[PDB]
């Protein structure tokens, strides 16, 4: 295959990388972008995949919750009230939820998208 | 007690009450349903309507209560409802806790019971029921 | 069927009010609007109708005229000369016409629409 | 007595003439049907024929007369022409009385006998005739 | 048929009139739009009918000469080079020609757009 | 007397030359095109060729002349070329004077040949020829 | 044929002419456009068209280069990598280059458009 | 020593390397290519990578080289671009010189080795070699 830059690694076909400064969940994604061509927060489509990830940010990091790359997990949601109506008119709490990873383990959970953590970069080599 | 059974409050067109017994979301929206022909747990329609259920709720919540169960609830059978990652690629594989699934929802104490806020579908609360009486 | 709210009074499917403050047919209507979804100056499909809201209306108000829910009723006509033209060319004093019920007859009658009377809003419960 | 009858007035391309006589409206545009070839109560088509028919109606008016029917009138069969409620109902029933049905029109003498008002087509009133002579 | 108004004179099925002030073309033609509907300088179809304007004007006025409804006599023609070229470059001394009555005779001929005569109007009745 | 007879002038690619003769405009342009393959009465296609044509006629135009036949002329068969009247009827009948109709050009010593008139095609008058020689 | 005018010089159907001003290609361009209709700087089509003009050009210049009519010739080149790629991204030294002809030979080269020469200018006759 | 051979610096996913030989272009590109799969004379693809191959090439090209062969060669089979003249006529004839003929491309030592010139591809220069090393 093609192989990372230094001070990435390699699993599968791609590259990824820890950074520790702490972000919220937008400005990690947009400076994910700006490391390397093809980069985001990391996404993750296995659990192999998750578990090499977990060892690297275990191995690197002091914190133990990093961003991974999704967002705002239920304004996205078609909600529905019981009596089968849509709801025209809305008085939701303004809220935003974002994907989070934890280091002892695959598990997720999510945070705050405001809040800030450390995050993890992943692109195709 | 024209429109309404004894410790129902009438409102523009609907009876309501406000159990307080803690149930999770199913068996609170399946307690209301049996209660009355048409019955739910609450939907809240309008700011007057807001309004008037948030008065009901001060009025006659347990002191020691402080969330109600409304009527609604994310369809989606997914965990979470982002079906894209922020690289494009989907979200089909999903390892979010049970814990952190919040696709209930409810109105808070701390708050005048005045905005909706994401919760457990399995937290056990006390609910409000709502119906419409016929003529 | 569904039943009307506290202070509004039923017939048939529908939900009734009387306000007693007087308005302009414009301010009557708008106001009407705003009482509750679906509510406008009332209209009327049946005697048996009219002669509910006339009894309604009587009980309650001491002026004895009410606006219902027609507006401007001769600007809408198709006047025509008698020589068969339409006319290009007018010189109309400007007036609007606007419907009114009485409270001691199902019979009605019009009003100045800048003029000022009590209204009956009304709905589909 | 050039183009138009004794007692007609000539302007622009017609004959007018008001009758110091009380009538209905049709029974007013029936009568001038029958002083000539194509004629009907007035009809008035600018402000200058306007200006002409006032001016002459001033100076030929009994005293004691001060309506004076013209040749408008609605055509609409149903009672009054809001054909919809401000609810966007039909207007399918209708008690309208007789006495407040206004479908045709007249001049006022305390206007100049200049703007158009709306008017019962069954008051009796002086009118104006018009007709076009030949040459 | 249809009369002429007062101080209007009929031939055919038209009405005719000299006005005395002296006008440019454009305002003559304008000025008579505005005496009568269907109002503008006469145009002219027949021998009899210049006979018939002739006789009035003569009658009546003191000039010799009357604009008749006709303007840009030679802007409006198709001019080409002998060379059997069309000009796309020119310079035209600017000039305006407007068609003329006489009333001594039947004939016509030009005076500049811009120049003053007495005119006649004309209209079907 | 390279590209054009003695007596004409070389300007761009063309022959040119004024004759002081007096002829109407038909009869010039058949003298000038009896003069050289491709001649006519001038055509004047730029301000730069419409400078050098007056400068030449400046130069030899006899004294006593003072208007000079150019090559456009109007192509329409009617007597004048409004086909509408004011009124939008159309223009059918016509009795406009021969010596009104200006259908050929000119220029004026006045002016010091520069703008086109228009002219009578019948009046006799000097003219300017035209044509391109060969190589 | 038809005749070049006066000062100009004649070969096959066209004019040239040397002008003897220095100025830049782009400027040397819109001035030939402005002696003549048709004209521009020169453009060639055989090596006897060649020979015409230079030895026009060499009987009367006193420089030994003069612009010919051909613009921007490695601009408008498509370049691409050994690797197979086009490049999206570029940092050019930024450079234009003009024909330019030679009067003591045939042959052709380059100049920097803005550089300053002598030209021919060429039309149809 | 650990993606590319001895010499070869590694940046980005490529090795890199300047050879101090000189060369013109098309032999140093099939030089390139014999050091490894898929190698070429350099291509330079962002503002970054201009940045590591300047550097890389000032501390290694030899002090009396001053020029470096890059791999942006046009394709066009004509000796010059331009397919028209300023009249609009077609480039079908051509005479351009050999030694003006400049087709390849290169660096120079006297801008930091940071823009791109034109060039002679007969001239002999050394060059950079780029290519992906496998993993």
């Amino acid at each position: 295959g093609f192989c990372c830059p230094s001070h990435w690694s390699s699993y599968d076909r791609y590259c990824y990388k820890v950074f520790k400064q702490e972000m919220t969940w937008a400005d990690a994604e947009k400076f994910c972008t700006q490391q390397h061509t093809g980069s985001h927060l990391v996404s993750f489509h296995s659990t192999e995949e998750v578990d090499f990830v977990v060892k690297m940010t275990h191995q690197s990091l002091k914190s133990t919750f990093f961003w991974i790359g999704a967002n705002n997990i239920w304004n996205k949601c078609n909600w529905q009230w019981s009596d089968g109506t849509k709801p025209e008119y809305k008085e939701w709490h303004e809220e935003f939820e974002c994907l989070i990873s934890r280091t002892f383990d695959n598990q997720w959970l999510s945070a705050p998208c405001s809040d800030t953590y450390s995050f993890v970069c992943k692109f195709e080599a | 007690g024209l429109h309404c059974p004894s410790d129902w409050y009438y409102y523009d067109q609907h009876c309501y009450r406000i159990f307080n017994e803690e149930m999770n979301w199913e068996d609170a929206e399946w307690f209301c349903t049996k209660q009355a022909k048409g019955a739910h747990l609450v939907s809240i329609k309008s700011a007057k309507e807001a309004d008037f259920v948030a008065w009901m709720v001060t009025q006659n919540i347990e002191e020691s209560f402080s969330h109600v169960s409304i009527g609604l609830r994310v369809q989606n059978k997914e965990k979470q409802c982002s079906t894209k990652w922020s690289d494009g690629s989907s979200v089909s594989y999903d390892n979010l806790l049970d814990l952190y699934i919040t696709k209930c929802s409810l109105l808070k104490k701390e708050t005048g019971f005045r905005k909706w806020f994401v919760a457990s579908c399995i937290g056990k609360i006390p609910f409000v029921c709502k119906f419409p009486p016929q003529c």
